[PDB]
């Protein structure tokens, strides 16, 4: 009755995963690398600033 | 039919399964291998924000990357001033039981919640002068974990209860529901575009969710025990989720699958909060042993620590424009650090 | 006899320069750097064994030299000695009152503890260090000036310095002995109760038995007596030398503090 | 303008101190219990889908704010953490014999949590007259849950309610015991448990949480001013 | 995922003895204390036995206590409960329970109605 209810929702959504497009992990890690470096100057935490513009200093 | 069905649901597993270890030709370390490391990333601790009188459950910034809204224990959120420490607002709550706090995109609103099961949604730019509340949305059968503005109009909440929802501000009605996690669902975050958003339950699962149809797209799992933050890449299609099993994990929406985990031997503690730096090269995590550690989110080895903080550390937020990174504790001090 | 007795006292004054010396500087030192390096999250008790270690500090320092004799020089009478006199003066004062005020803040939080939360503030505690200091200064200088224009002074001294401190340290730990053997039959915790017990004996005997043969030296006269007066100088010594150990060191929280620190250094 | 900040910085800080006063004065109890156990009768006698229920009393004009959590999934450790600075939790048991092996368990868990490891505890092992009813009865028997009890005899300095049956004196501080096993098992005296016999009857619950708030504040004194 | 299968149990006369077994996957079996509790027909879920990380301490519910003995096999990461001496009230379903967290000494909501880390559990039955 619920048991099955939850069941068949649970198959549902089982397929609609199973049905998506998927790229292999290389394509991901090589965007994430190539974001990182395209951002890389821009990201202060990692590349300090000159403290005569650190709002914190 | 129950063992048909679960039969059924094992086959789909079996092959998701499949799928993503054949999508799986290499692995991020091994590609990110070829780029040197990070190098020592030393923080100090710029500013001290003190005035809050117990722990400090959760923080975040304005978008304005000066002014930043915490919520405490002791039934106050505060709006801080952080280039001069001033506090500009000091809101007292209905509930001193506050586990989450917002700030609104364009700085008109803050919202709060917690263990009263209700969202409040209080107005900044009110004309009598005393912040008062706006709204208060109720609906939700278990505490409020999260909640995080689209708009002036629009805020999605997730809550020990087993959902999360997306709400209405002017009318007060949930807009719709997202179901389908077994657990509390403990943290949430917003895409870059604000059309998709990523909630971490207490399980090893965490869900992608698309606020305009309403269902779960994907489901990532690989952590062994409660997801207790969960960030979204700046980019947005990764995310990176700590848990209890003291482990950090990146995973991506494409892939479908684990990217990378994060975690140390020496390690033992959960991870209450993670967020990435403005270029997403740094993942910053906050520990229960009371000190973040900046991993490098390419070769996910330790690149720093913030060790300032006495107790817990409980919430931690990096600017929108990347300037600085404040972290909340236990201790019921706020710490920003650069 | 004058060799003799010459002798006993150099071996006297080596006993304590070995044994008690030690104990008095480097836990004076220790207990300062510790409570001042965790400055963030000290609390109101931090405060006034910072200030009595202070004053422990400067006490035990000047034990050496008045373990050697070496105040029998040098005396510009006009300003070294008289300002010597004055600071160790201000000093004794120090110690003594901050004694008597943490027996009766500790009164304050172990029988009026829910009720007198007002009272004891972090900013209030620093404000009645103040005027501790304030106090022993006063106490030091009136004196000094009424008498300028001693046997007053050293009235005043053992009075204000023995018998009304004394009187408060006794009354205040035997009304927290009263109210720690009182929650002690009910519901306490029987062991550490009966440590804490222990320890306000040891504090009360250990204050008592060392400020009373000095104190008790200036009555009976009120020169003569070389030996008398470095042993009694010497127990006004160990008294500073022994607050920091029994104090912080026999305490379980300070020990906990210090071994956090040196996991941190 | 920048002196208009602070000025209205300052005012705020003026707020803040302010109710740290009311903060600092008031005393935090966590109400925690079973569907079995009494507790709401518990908040009811104190005569001075929500999520958390709080009561304000007053014992000898100190206030107790004691909160009690209303609309919750039954999976309380995310939820519980929040509770790890309140002065103490008041555990409500169900002391009739069976779901005592499921309050020993709750209690086990609550005492060796990581947050709640330096909160005291007052247990009420509340509805004692059903218990002696039920003892009294003969019809149930605690050896059926707890064999040791076959074996365990009432200790030779007990403290007996005078009349009080003997057979009742022994099952209840069999339970007492139970609990009180748990409760030392660790904890290296950094945080108590303080055993109650309540009803649902008694009027005096108030003055029971009062002491034992006292005694609390007693030890957490007693530590900071380095005398334990 | 984390996944927990409980291989064993099914029908058996009273007084036998039977060997319920649960298969970890997914998790470090050695970080995490184990648990076993059982529903019976018309009750709640009921905490039966628990073992710690090493095996060191075990913990039994008193009314199986004697009869029940809970092992641990982290090489094979595998969880086994010998019964013995069956009563007819231990007919339910066994459902190996893991600690929420990994190092804990808190075992909070292995017996909740939803819990994310329990088995499908086996069902014992006793005629
Ligand atoms: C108080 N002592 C030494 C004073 N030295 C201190 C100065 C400043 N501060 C101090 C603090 C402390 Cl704790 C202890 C000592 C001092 C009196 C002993 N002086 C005497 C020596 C020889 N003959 C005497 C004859 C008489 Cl009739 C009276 C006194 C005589």
């Amino acid at each position: 009755t619920a048991s099955i209810a939850q069941a068949r929702k649970l198959v549902e959504q089982l397929k609609m995963e199973a049905n998506i497009d998927r790229i292999k992990v290389s394509k991901a890690a090589a965007d994430l690398m190539a974001y990182c470096e395209a951002h890389a100057k821009e990201d202060p935490l990692l590349t300090p600033v000159p403290a005569s513009e650190n709002p914190f200093r | 039919e129950l063992d048909q069905l679960r039969q059924e649901a094992e086959q789909l597993k079996n092959q998701i399964r499949d799928a993503r270890k054949a999508c799986a030709d290499a692995t991020l370390s091994q590609i990110t291998n070829n780029i040197d490391p990070v190098g020592r990333i030393q923080m100090r601790t710029r500013r001290t924000l003190r005035g809050h009188l117990a722990k400090i459950y959760a923080m975040h910034w304005g978008t304005d990357s000066r002014l930043l809204v915490s919520a405490s224990q002791d039934g106050k959120l505060i709006i801080w001033d952080s280039y001069t420490t001033n506090k500009v607002h000091a809101i007292p709550l209905r509930s001193s039981w506050v586990m989450t706090c917002a700030y609104a995109p364009s700085g008109n609103y803050v919202a709060c919640g917690g263990l009263d099961n209700i969202c409040s949604i209080y107005n900044l730019k009110t004309r009598e002068g005393n912040v008062r509340v706006s709204r208060e949305l109720a609906g939700h059968t278990g505490y409020l974990s999260c909640c995080r503005f689209l708009d002036d109009n629009q805020i999605v909440t997730s809550s020990g209860d087993t959902t999360c929802a997306l709400w209405d501000i002017e009318t007060g009605q949930q807009t719709t529901t997202f179901t389908g996690h077994t657990g509390d669902v403990m943290s949430l975050s917003l895409a870059p575009d604000t059309r998709l958003f990523v909630s971490g339950a207490c399980d090893a699962s965490a869900k992608l969710w698309d606020v305009r149809e309403g269902m779960c797209r994907q489901t990532f799992t690989g952590h062994e025990s409660d997801i207790n933050a969960i960030c979204f890449f700046p980019n947005g299609n990764a995310f990176a989720t700590g848990s209890d099993d003291a482990t950090c994990r990146l995973f991506d929406l494409r892939a479908d699958q684990e990217l990378m985990t994060y975690s140390h031997d020496n390690i033992i503690c959960g991870i209450t909060s993670v967020s990435f730096s403005k270029s997403g090269r740094l993942l910053l995590a906050g520990y229960d042993d009371f000190n973040c550690n900046v991993w490098d989110a390419l070769k996910a080895d330790r690149a720093g620590v913030l060790a300032g903080h006495d107790n817990r550390v409980s919430c931690l937020g990096v600017t929108d424009d990347g300037m600085a990174v404040a972290t909340g504790s236990w201790d019921s001090f706020l710490k920003i650090w650069n | 006899s004058e060799h003799q007795q010459y002798v006993i006292g150099l071996f006297l004054s080596c006993l304590y320069t070995i044994f008690l010396f030690p104990i008095g500087f480097v836990g004076n030192i220790l207990i300062l750097v510790v409570n001042i390096s965790f400055r963030e999250k000290m609390t109101i008790p931090d405060l006034y064994f910072i200030n009595l270690a202070v004053a422990d500090l400067i006490l035990v320092a000047d034990s050496l030299i008045e373990v050697f004799n070496l105040h029998e020089r040098y005396y510009d009478i006009a300003v070294l000695c008289t300002f010597m006199s004055l600071f160790l003066q201000v000093n004794m004062y120090s110690s003594v009152f901050f004694l008597t005020w943490m027996s009766f803040d500790r009164y304050i939080a172990l029988a009026r503890a829910m009720r007198c939360s007002l009272f004891r503030t972090k900013h209030h505690a620093r404000l009645s260090c103040g005027l501790i200091w304030m106090a022993s200064v006063s106490a030091t200088l009136v004196p000094f000036t009424a008498v300028h224009l001693v046997r007053e002074v050293q009235w005043l001294e053992v009075t204000l310095g023995f018998i009304v401190p004394f009187a408060i340290i006794g009354l205040c730990y035997s009304l927290i002995v009263r109210v720690l053997v009182r929650a002690h039959r009910h519901r306490g915790l029987r062991p550490r109760r009966q440590k804490a017990l222990r320890m306000i004996l040891a504090v009360v005997l250990v204050f008592f038995v060392c400020w009373l043969p000095e104190n008790v030296f200036i009555s009976v006269h009120l020169h003569a007596h070389p030996l008398t007066g470095h042993i009694v100088n010497l127990a006004a010594f160990s008294n500073s030398c022994l607050n920091p150990l029994i104090y912080s060191f026999l305490g379980e929280t300070f020990r906990d503090k210090l071994r956090l620190y040196i996991e941190q250094k | 303008e920048d002196k208009a900040a602070v000025e209205r910085s300052k005012m705020i800080e003026k707020q803040l101190q302010k109710d740290k006063q009311v903060y600092r004065r008031t005393l935090r109890l966590l109400l925690l219990g079973a569907d079995n156990s009494g507790k709401s009768t518990i908040v009811k006698q104190m005569r001075i889908t929500s999520g958390i229920f709080e009561t304000k009393f007053q014992v000898d004009k100190v206030n107790f704010h004691m909160f009690d959590v209303g609309a919750q999934r039954d999976e309380r450790r995310k939820w519980i953490q929040c509770f790890n600075d309140v002065t103490a939790i008041i555990f409500v048991v169900d002391s009739s014999d069976n779901r005592l092996q499921e309050a020993l368990n709750d209690f086990d868990s609550i005492w060796n949590n990581r947050w709640l490891r330096t909160i005291s505890v007052i247990l009420f092992l509340n509805k004692q007259d059903l218990l002696a009813e039920k003892v009294l009865a003969g019809k149930s028997k605690i050896e059926d849950y707890f064999p040791e009890f076959a074996r365990y005899t009432t200790p030779e300095d007990a403290t007996p309610e005078p009349g009080e049956d003997p057979r009742v004196t022994r099952a209840k501080y069999f339970i007492r015991k139970e609990f009180v096993d748990i409760s030392t098992a660790s904890g290296d005296g950094r945080h108590i448990c303080y055993p109650h016999f309540t009803c649902a009857v008694d009027t005096e619950n108030a003055r029971r949480i009062f002491n034992d708030c006292k005694d609390i504040i007693l030890q957490m004194n007693l530590r900071e001013y380095n005398l334990v | 995922q984390v996944q927990l299968q409980e291989s064993g149990g099914g029908l058996v006369q009273p007084g036998g003895s039977l060997r319920l077994s649960c298969a970890a996957s997914g998790f470090t079996f050695s970080n995490y204390k184990m648990n076993w509790v059982r529903q019976a027909p018309g009750k709640g879920l009921e905490w039966v036995s628990d073992i710690s990380q090493s095996g060191a301490s075990i913990s039994y519910t008193g009314s199986v206590k004697g009869r029940f003995t809970i092992s641990r096999d982290n090489a094979k990461n595998t969880l086994y409960l010998q019964m013995n001496s069956l009563k007819p009230e231990d007919t339910a379903v066994y459902y190996c329970a893991r600690c929420p967290a990994p190092f804990t000494r808190d075992c909070f909501d292995v017996t909740s109605t939803t819990y994310a880390y329990r088995g499908q559990g086996t069902q014992v039955t006793v005629s």
